[PDB]
RNA sequence: CACCCUGCU
RNA sequence: AGUAGAAACAAGGGUG
């Protein structure tokens, strides 16, 4: 195990060794994010100025021994060029393009169930319902509605202890879970997300993103279904509405 | 003892215990009997969970060393003493793992002897009563509950275990020493302030009040005994919001101020280029730029040995003859490079300013300069209206002789809005593609581009860059333009508003003596004749510069083309709305709808849509075209009036309170902008065509 | 025929029309240089706005204090700073009796959610004023230099991990004499006195308003110290829990929100039978807001709201104003000379700003240096009223609809009933009346109670108007609401983020606004085509057909020239752009899947590529677009290698704090590290007490140990983990 | 001087 | 000179 040897490399040297030692586990929030750097607060013309130099984007070092730093023809695909404030490497576009012809190829057919939300919304337009279209003018009311196309009606953190339990299985303390239908998720979920290697946070995402409710104070005209919320650009608009029921 | 517990116990023990313990009002000696209580209990935990460890053929041995030397494992699993986060790790890291139950509330310890998992406990309380108290804090799940006692107490899960007893004997031991040898000392949130903040506060009282005590004391008794009315009674009756009218007659204009007239500040110029054409099948990105104007170039005969026509009043005014002596060499030199700096030759220096940059020596040495001054810090000179202006929108409106904006398409469509949509897109874009605020915002997006592009990669060379663009004809081949040139300058820009300064040569046909006023910085040069007839060709030549945020924003202009569709289709939706039909047809087309949109000698005249249109594309090019802070300010505070004339206009009994103060700010803000000139003088005259 | 565009409103009304009169195309001005002129000149305004209030002292400090107290009432129609007590105080407790329970209510959740905070959540928010540092620095940079210099000297209560215990030490620290401060001289020591530590951590610097239209001059905005935000987030809590429920109030308000509220305010008015009472209804704005405030009068109104609650409460309330009082003002830069027309230039100081003359410069800042002169004691003015613009944002709008609030047929005592909107800028003040002359009375009492609290009408800018038509907060209504296209046209374009997450801020934009503010479809399409060709040309991405040259030409040649079908291919890899109106609402990955190559999918979608970097949940598919103030804009987009992350400024270095750079390393070392025994710790800020490798050290053994007793792997690891257990321990 | 770290510190 | 404006751009600290 690697990683308890990296921890005394990091440990023999003095610095690290007073750091650590006096770095109670709340002062790691802290530590997450000193920064000496602020945000742009520009963020169009910077990224105009950016685009004009040669090593503009950041990446980490796996570079390297992964992509070549010469290309076919010549061009930089990276520099010897640390980043600041970061042990990080400068890295020009052009090394993107080569990865997506000559790069590592991996399966993601265990991939569109990670993103369930979003493909649901493209197999659902496929099979729409055509209808005709009418002008006139169109009562509207500003009220609250839901855009979510279904989900489990569950609390923000009661659908948080039900991701710390099933993602991160070894670290959900002493909460239990009491209902059955949300019993019987978790299980096929336990189930589903075995054998897809995929980043953490973003599945634990797509899971959060697909169980809490969201509402939103919207101009409605008519019925307030969220399959329909969903297609309020072509469903009615300014002066006229067209006919079309969600799959 | 007080300190009993760092007295004769084992630091670990210390330690582990305290660290537990302080986690509320519970200070190092309170009630002084319990602590013991505490620490002995984590003792005899932690002396249960020696001489015990596991082998490998999984029996249970007495193993004298109560240390394993190597390659084993002790039989116990330790939860006392931990982490809260750690606890749970552990415990789920159990459950998950080949046998355990979920345990409710913090158990101590775990056996992998058939997988099952001790809870101890050990005070006072007899036998069953302690027993009976724990179960009832747990007795809802099956556990291995080995309790032990003081005498010789132990009970079991049907009295079912396996181990061996010497180690319970030693347990036996531990509580027969720690009677403390009957016990020869027999037994058995608040947030105040402080002295100097509070001295702070009393200084912050209303000027009667002395503490803040007695502040608090009176805000308690308060009830309505008359203020306002009161109050209001004995406030002088001058201060008051006296309400003024707004009759028929709108008011009195907005006096422009007076000075010498107002000249052509635009980047590159309007309606005074030429276009050298050359039959190419290039594409909107496509050949070498340098290239193009070469082949542009080529075809032309009548150049001549320049000589200045028009001197520009402050300046040394033979380094822009030589300027363009220079331009035509390095022409021959690529008989083709994508880009060609240029030899500093001191007319290209002065031209571009180096050295012209005090020194930033300090200030501390130099305090006996007898200028020793702060620079500026005053207003900008006042100026006048010219008759340029009019003539500029006027030929701007104009439809050209040439297609100026082919545009990307998108995706299929099957709904059947969407069929509406794009054919109505299709009508509007027929009306706004040959315009002059077209071939603009194309020219302005490609010098931009260009100029920033190469303003970032060269950071001290003297770039040159021609300007051609791309525009196709109705017959359908399509030609490429050719309007000057542009050299560039030192770039070294760190604040988001610093300068680079660039020298523009730009062809021309307009014999400059005609209306020199707006010439006061440009230098006509005459260069070469054309022959048509024979008409003096010229070539204005001038020194401007631009910033960071200038550029920025030239880079995006088509945005001014979604100002004007918006505009242009809320004036079909609302039509559309009534007729139950579709409407827009009959509003592009055949249409009779007119729209006041200016005014001549003979009255107000109209327009067809397409007018409005282009009329409505050309205001969005100038607000970026002749962008300035003196716009910004009329527009903000003459949309008032123009709204409140509007509310008059149709019976909404408009009433004002102050029209003098109003105007002040509306004439404020006049200085020298030609645009702010034309637009105050547009908002009068309309008010003086609107009364009612 | 020369035209004329506005000549247009002689048919299309002025507020069908009004898209048509913003000049939102061009460039917004910016402040070229120093700004400490509008510092001193706001400041001498305040001092001169309350000048027949009473002059004083401090005798802990020594800043120059100006009471503008009720003192004599005014005489006519000047912007005055004598607010009055008992009107505040009976203002409110008015409006206690219009709805009671709002103020407990308000002391119970407030309680709650105060004894529930935690300090780790100041890390969050904008820049802040460092009083170590004695700059402008991020929060979180800040938070740690205060934290760490306090642990330097004698305190011992910062370790509790809470919120509140932290503020009390803020509170501790005033009572020292002999503060120590680092310096980071390239570590030397320093030592700061009572005095000047009282001085020092008061003191909220200036900076130059920028790129904010609709204004001729420029504008000075202040930024607080973060040794009081603390402070600050609790009374914010108190008045936005006042604020949420009120009918008249926009304070802790959304969007369409404030629309649906006015119409329905206009609906009653509006319904008001035509029989015997006609109305109108006043656009009115504020001039000089935040000038004849003042911090006794929200004292006063917090020893009112508060009463009844528990003393702990209501001190750890009241403690902002207080310091909020004796609040000093940083002067600013200094100047840029010429000082001759020869090549000198230089830079002065903005003390010897105090120390000098300043007759070289002009005799109007002339005027502004001899009258500010007794109001600097140490680099910094004493502004004992008024308040800089951006500190509170609340409070002054529980007045305005306090005053609002007192114009009901309950207490006017006459036929005159007065009441309408308030919305931190402007006001909408719709009277009632049957007589013209009760209109006139109308609006005059309601000026005259306005101007004994301190809040005075703008006559130069409100206007009186039979109701139907009028506008407030640049909203503008016509019997109703209307859309102008002409606020949002900075939004549109590439938002400067990243690839992915750009292709989808683009297309949620131009969502929002045809769901909301009225963009046809053929706008629709018209936008969406924009928005292609400026992503295409700023990111260098022009289709595979296209022979534009290019830096990444070549590459993306090799990609097009060997697929079966490009439809798969991305945008930004060089494909056809397939987006509509019906389309709309769906990331591209999403859309184009079905269509895509395998081994494509594999190398573009794949997690082992290295140009991918996740951090803290709290910012994922997050962005913070330009605009009002910076709101936290939300997308959607597959993850995959287009999600790149910009460098930084590389201008630490060639100063004399490039230290603080390595030791960012350092810390972020010691930070990922951690971060490989508990991913859970990317949905959980984890709470302990220990030395940060207890936690590596103790999972260690457990995992290993728990690996060995299912799965495989060889026991001479389990012996060697348990040794280098043994070396980790064996030092310290 | 001759060289090179910066382009929102 | 030019930009611009109630102040500043027209490159700044570092080494011999």
């Amino acid at each position: 195990m690697e990683r308890i040897k990296e921890l005394r490399n990091l440990m023999s040297q003095s610095r690290t060794r007073e750091i650590l030692t006096k770095t109670t586990v709340d002062h790691m929030a802290i530590i997450k994010k000193y920064t000496s750097g602020r945000q742009e607060k520009n963020p169009s013309l910077r990224m105009k100025w950016m685009m004009a130099m040669k090593y503009p984007i950041t990446a980490d070092k796996r570079i390297t021994e992964m992509v070549p730093e010469r290309n076919e023809q010549g061009q930089t695909l990276w520099s010897k060029m640390s980043d600041a404030g970061s042990d990080r490497v400068m890295v020009s576009p052009l090394a993107v393009t080569w990865w997506n012809r000559n790069g590592p190829v991996t399966s993601t057919v265990h991939y569109p169930k990670v993103y369930k939300t979003y493909f649901d919304k493209v197999e659902r337009l496929k099979h729409g319902t055509f209808g005709p279209v009418h002008f006139r003018n169109q009562v509207k009311i500003r009220r609250r509605v839901d855009i979510n196309p279904g989900h489990a009606d569950l609390s923000a953190k009661e659908a948080q202890d039900v991701i710390m339990e099933v993602v991160f299985p070894n670290e959900v303390g002493a909460r239990i879970l009491t209902s059955e239908s949300q019993l019987t998720i978790t299980k096929e979920k336990k189930e589903e997300l075995q054998d897809c290697k995929i980043s953490p946070l973003m599945v634990a995402y797509m899971l959060e993103r697909e169980l809490v409710r969201k509402t939103r104070f919207l101009p409605v005209a008519g019925g307030t279904s969220s399959v329909y919320i969903e297609v309020l650009h072509l469903t009615q608009g300014t002066c006229w509405e067209q006919m079309y029921t969600p799959g | 003892m007080e300190d009993f517990v760092r007295q004769c116990f084992n630091p670990m023990i210390v330690e582990l215990a305290e660290k537990a313990m302080k986690e509320y009002g519970e200070d190092l000696k309170i009630e002084t009997n319990k602590f013991a209580a505490i620490c002995t209990h984590l003792e005899v935990c932690f002396m249960y969970s020696d001489f015990h460890f596991i082998n490998e053929q999984g029996e249970s041995i007495v193993v004298e060393l109560d240390d394993p030397n190597a390659l084993l494992k002790h039989r116990f699993e330790i939860i006392e003493g931990r982490d809260r986060t750690m606890a749970w790790t552990v415990v789920n890291s159990i459950c998950n793992t080949t046998g355990a139950e979920k345990p409710k509330f913090l158990p101590d310890l775990y056996d992998y002897k058939e997988n099952r998992f001790i809870e101890i406990g050990v005070t006072r309380r007899e036998v069953h009563i302690y027993y009976l108290e724990k179960a009832n804090k747990i007795k809802s799940e099956n556990t291995h509950i080995h309790i032990f006692s003081f005498t010789g107490e132990e009970m079991a899960t049907k009295a079912d275990y396996t181990l061996d007893e010497e180690s319970r004997a030693r347990i036996k031991t531990r509580l027969f020493t720690i009677r403390q040898e009957m016990a020869n000392r027999g037994l058995w949130e608040r947030f105040e302030i402080t002295g100097t903040m509070r001295r702070l506060a009393d200084q912050s009282l209303p000027p009667n009040f002395s503490c803040l005590e007695n502040f608090r004391a009176y805000v308690d008794g308060f009830e309505p005994n008359g203020c306002i009315e009161g109050k209001l009674s004995q406030m002088s009756k001058e201060v008051n919001a006296k309400i003024e009218p707004f009759l028929k007659t709108t008011p009195r204009p907005i006096k422009l101020p007076d000075g010498p007239p107002c000249f052509q500040r635009s980047k590159f110029l309007l309606m005074d280029a030429l276009k050298l054409s050359i039959e190419d099948p290039s594409h909107e990105g496509e050949g070498i730029p340098l290239y193009d104007a070469i082949k542009c170039m080529r075809t032309f005969f009548g150049w001549k040995e320049p000589y200045i026509v028009k001197p520009h009043e402050r300046g040394i005014n033979s380094n822009y003859l030589l300027s363009w002596k220079q331009v035509l060499a390095e022409l021959q030199d690529i008989e083709i490079p994508r880009t060609k700096n240029m030899k500093k030759t001191s007319q290209l220096k002065w031209a571009l300013g180096e050295n012209m940059a005090p020194e930033k020596v300090d200030f501390d040495n130099c305090r006996d300069i007898s200028d020793l001054k702060q620079y500026d810090s005053d207003e900008p000179e006042l100026r006048s209206l010219s008759s340029w202006i009019q003539n500029e929108f006027n030929k701007a409106c104009e439809l050209t002789d040439s297609i100026w904006i082919e545009l990307d398409e998108i995706g299929e469509d099957v709904a059947p809005i969407e069929y509406i949509a794009s054919m109505r897109r299709n009508y509007f874009t027929a009306e706004v593609s040959h315009c002059r605020a077209t071939e603009y915002i194309m020219k302005g997006v490609y010098i931009n581009t260009a100029l920033l592009n190469a303003s970032c990669a060269a950071m001290d060379d003297f770039q040159l860059i021609p300007m051609i663009s791309k525009c196709r004809t109705k017959e359908g081949r399509r030609k490429t333009n050719l309007y000057g040139f542009i050299i560039k300058g030192r770039s070294h820009l760190r604040n988001d508003t610093d300068v680079v300064n660039f020298v523009s040569m730009e062809f021309s046909l307009t014999d400059p003596r005609l209306e020199p006023h707006k010439w006061e910085k440009y230098c006509v040069l005459e260069i070469g004749d054309m022959l048509l007839m024979s008409r003096p060709m010229f070539l204005y030549v001038r020194t401007n510069g631009t910033s960071k945020i200038k550029m920025k924003w030239g880079m995006e202009m088509r945005r001014c083309l979604l100002q004007s569709l918006q505009q242009i289709e809320s004036m079909i939706e609302a039509e559309s709305s009534v007729k139950e039909k579709d409407m827009t047809k009959e509003f592009f087309e055949n249409k009779s709808e007119t729209w006041p949109i200016g005014e001549s000698p003979k009255g107000v005249e109209e327009g067809s849509i397409g007018k409005v249109c282009r009329t409505l594309l050309a205001k969005s090019v100038f607000n970026s075209l002749y962008a300035s802070p003196q716009l910004e300010g009329f527009s903000a505070e003459s949309r008032k009036l123009l709204l409140v004339v509007q509310a008059l206009r149709d019976n909404l009994e408009p009433g004002t309170f102050d029209l003098g103060g109003l105007y002040e700010a509306i004439e404020e803000c006049l200085i020298n902008d030609p645009w702010v000139l034309l637009n105050a003088s547009w908002f009068n005259s309309f008010l003086t065509h609107a009364l009612r | 025929m020369d035209v004329n565009p506005t000549l247009l409103f002689l048919k299309v009304p002025a507020q069908n029309a009004i898209s048509t009169t913003f000049p939102y195309t061009g460039d917004p001005p910016y402040s070229h240089g120093t700004g400490t002129g509008y510092t001193m000149d706001t400041v001498n305004r305040t001092h001169q706005y309350s000048e027949k209030g009473k002059w004083t002292t401090n005798t802990e400090t020594g800043a120059p204090q100006l009471n503008p107290i009720d003192g004599p009432l005014p005489e006519d129609n000047e912007p005055s700073g004598y607010a009055q007590t008992d009107c505040v105080l009976e203002a409110m407790a008015f409006l206690e009796e219009s709805h009671p329970g709002i103020f407990e209510n308000s002391c119970l959740e407030t309680m709650e959610v105060v004894q529930q905070t935690r300090v780790d959540r100041l890390t969050q928010g904008r820049q802040t004023y460092d009083w170590t540092l004695n700059r402008n620095q991020p929060a979180a940079t800040a938070l740690a230099n205060t934290i760490e210099v306090f642990r330097s000297n004698g305190l011992t209560a910062n370790e509790s991990g809470r919120l509140i215990d932290f503020l009390k030490d803020v509170i501790e620290s005033m009572d020292k004499e002999e503060m120590e401060i680092t310096t980071h001289f390239q570590k030397k020591k320093q030592r700061v006195n009572k005095r000047s530590y009282l001085i020092r951590a008061l003191t909220l610097n200036t900076m130059t308003k920028d790129a904010e239209r609709g204004k001729l001059k420029r504008r000075a905005i202040a930024t607080p110290g973060m040794q009081i935000r603390g402070f600050v987030y609790f009374v914010e809590t108190l008045a936005r829990s006042i604020c949420e429920k009120l009918e008249q109030s926009g304070l802790p308000v959304g969007g369409n929100e404030k629309k649906a509220k006015l119409a329905n305010v206009v609906r009653k008015m509006m319904t008001n039978s035509q029989d015997t009472e006609l109305s109108f209804t006043i656009t009115g704005d504020n001039t000089k807001w935040n000038e004849n405030q003042n911090p006794r009068m929200f004292l006063a109104m917090i020893t009112y709201i508060t009463k009844n609650q528990p003393e702990w409460f209501r001190n750890i309330l009241s403690i902002a104003p207080i310091m909020f009082s004796n609040k000093m003002a940083r002067l600013g830069k200094g100047y840029m000379f010429e000082s001759k027309r020869m090549k000198l230039r230089t830079q002065i100081p903005a003390e010897m700003l105090a120390s000098i003359d300043l007759k070289y410069f002009n005799e109007s800042t002339r005027k502004k240096i001899e009258k500010i002169r007794p109001l600097l004691i140490d680099g910094t003015a004493s502004l004992s009223p008024g308040m800089m613009m951006g500190m509170f944002n609340m409070l002054s709008t529980v007045l305005g609809v306090s005053i609002l609030n007192l114009g009901q047929k309950k207490y006017t005592k006459t036929t005159y009933w007065w009441d309408g909107l308030q919305s931190s800028d402007d006001f909408a003040l719709i009277v009632n009346a049957p007589n013209h002359e009760g209109i006139q009375a109308g609006v005059d009492r309601f000026y005259r109670t306005c101007k004994l609290v301190g809040i005075n009408m703008s006559k130069k800018k409100s206007y009186i108007n039979r109701t139907g038509t009028f506008e407030f907060t640049s909203f503008f209504y016509r019997y109703g609401f209307v859309a102008n296209f002409s606020m949002e046209l900075p939004s549109f374009g590439v938002s400067g983020i990243n690839e992915s997450a750009d292709m989808s801020i683009g297309v949620t934009v131009i969502k929002n606004n045809m769901i909301n503010n009225d963009l046809g479809p053929a706008t629709a399409q018209m936008a969406l085509q924009l928005f292609i060709k400026d992503y295409r040309y700023t990111y260098r991405c022009h289709r595979g057909d296209t022979q534009i040259q290019t830096r990444r030409s070549f590459e993306l040649k090799k990609l097009w020239e060997q697929t079966r079908s490009k439809a798969g291919l991305l945008v930004s890899d060089g494909g056809p752009n397939l987006y509509n109106i019906r389309n709309l609402h769906i990331p591209e990955v999403c859309l184009k899947w079905e269509l895509m190559d395998e081994d494509y999918q594999g190398r573009l979608c794949n997690p082992l590529n290295p140009f991918v970097s996740h951090k803290e949940i709290e910012s994922v598919n997050n962005a913070v677009v330009m605009p009002g103030p910076a709101k936290s804009m939300e997308y959607d987009a597959v993850a995959t290698t287009h999600s790149w992350i910009p460098k930084r400024n590389r201008s630490i270095l060639n100063t004399s704090q490039r230290g603080i750079l390595e030791d960012e390393q350092m810390y972020q070392k010691c930070c990922n590290l951690f971060e490989k025994f508990f991913p859970s710790s990317s949905y959980r800020r984890p709470v302990g007490i220990s030395s940060m490798v207890e936690a590596m050290v103790s999972r260690a053994r457990i995992d290993a140990r728990i690996d060995f007793e299912s799965g495989r792997i060889k026991k001479e690891e389990f012996s060697e983990i348990m040794k280098i257990c043994s070396t980790i321990e064996e030092l310290r």
